[PDB]
């Protein structure tokens, strides 16, 4: 009664019947822009159902030595069905996000990944190793896209910050003994009402292993981790012809 | 004293200045309206005569 759940929106459904409750980030659901927050004037276009609905986008393996995962909002979808055409035609882009990260295993597997959000994540170099070198770290790097990015130095998330801090951010874990999925809510986060959906990212999905894969010779080992997200209130504006960056 | 018509009837010493202009208060920039598509004859905002 809290462990099952069912998540429509869109012509997509979603099912679990092993769930931990669901996280609204900072505890706020997503919401169009006001008449007072807003400042562009032409008139918004809103696709509602053909693009705020669940694209599943990758797949990882979950191994006992992976060291962790993070992709980049919106620049997942920005190639994706509708969403991704209306993101590249339009100059302006708002939306939420509804975020369901899938893992199961078996009542004999362990292991806990840390899934969480945290806005502007901004990604360091370990500066030429010595500190003297001021490298930057690519646009592969910094916009993934779909098949997101491994995490180099996990500690400190690859940005001088430490992970075990995270939590500070809207999260939930997926420990195998417990559930098979986490399910976070994000509202719009930016100092701005529409920002450009290519160059700016709001913030970073980040699925971690904190507690690491393991299980006894002849149970299943490949396990899979799949993300699947769904747009929330996306409203577009400042038309023109399609561009992807 | 004033008696032949056009003295009394003139507009010769008028010290008020007529001002097709006024004055309004304009605290912050003018907000913007909702607005559809408009699809007439006669009508032409965009049209000008500079």
């Amino acid at each position: 009664s809290d462990r099952v759940a069912q998540l429509t929106i869109g012509n997509s459904t979603i099912t679990t019947q092993e769930a931990a409750n669901i996280i609204v980030g900072y505890g706020e659901w997503p919401s169009y822009c006001s008449d007072s927050d807003a400042t562009a004037v032409d008139k918004p276009t809103r696709p509602d159902v053909s693009v705020n609905r669940f694209y599943t986008l990758d797949t990882k393996l979950w191994e006992k030595s992976s060291k962790g995962w993070y992709w980049k909002f919106p620049d997942v979808l920005t190639e994706t069905g509708v969403f991704g055409q209306n993101a590249q035609f339009h100059y302006l882009y708002r939306s939420g996000f509804c975020i369901h990260v899938q893992c199961n295993a078996s009542k004999f597997h362990q292991g806990a990944l840390l899934v969480a959000v945290l806005p502007e994540y901004v990604i360091g170099t370990v500066a030429g190793g010595t500190g003297t070198e001021d490298t930057h770290p690519p646009y592969k790097q910094t916009q993934p896209g779909a098949d997101g990015f491994e995490l180099q130095h996990p500690y400190v998330l690859d940005a001088g910050i430490p992970i075990s801090q995270l939590t500070v951010c809207p999260h939930q874990w997926i420990n195998l003994r417990t559930n098979n999925c986490a399910t976070i809510i994000v509202p719009y986060i930016n100092a701005l009402p529409f920002d450009s959906a290519l160059n700016h990212c709001n913030f970073g999905l980040l699925v971690v292993p904190i507690s690491p894969l393991d299980y006894d010779q002849g149970a299943t080992p490949v396990i899979p981790i799949t993300i699947t997200l769904a747009p929330m209130c996306s409203e577009f504006a400042g038309l023109r012809q399609a561009v992807t960056q | 004293g004033d008696r032949v018509a056009d003295v009394i009837e003139s507009s010769i010493g008028d010290s008020v200045s007529r001002a097709l202009t006024h004055a309004l208060p304009a605290p912050t920039g003018q907000n913007t309206q909702v607005s559809s598509h408009r699809l007439d004859t006669g009508k032409v905002p965009a049209l000008q005569a500079a």
